[PDB]
């Protein structure tokens, strides 16, 4: 897992491209993704 | 002379006070400001 840096990434068959890094958002522990104003995936939990 | 003289710097202090009291005389300038935001934040929304 690579962070601050861009990446073509793929979490659980999402893909997308874009810098990762650790985020502040307190996820419910139903909740795997997280969506902007857009909807387009704003943040993301890691599987393992 | 000076009764007018008093009377403008009168005035000219009645419009501090207007625009230190009263926002909604700004309303056409923050409408162009509104409208414009409104436009992006709905053209975004419209990604979803």
């Amino acid at each position: 897992l690579v962070k601050n840096k861009c990446v073509n990434f793929n979490f659980n068959g999402l893909t997308g491209t874009g810098v990762l890094t650790e985020s502040n958002k307190k996820f419910l522990p139903f909740q795997q993704f997280g969506r902007d104003i857009a909807d387009t995936t704003d943040a993301v939990r890691d599987p393992q | 002379q000076k009764l007018i003289a008093n009377q403008f710097n009168s005035a000219i202090g009645k419009i501090q006070d207007s625009l230190s009291s009263t926002a909604s005389a700004l309303g056409k300038l923050q409408d162009v400001v509104n409208q414009n935001a409104q436009a992006l934040n709905t053209l975004v929304k419209q990604l979803s």
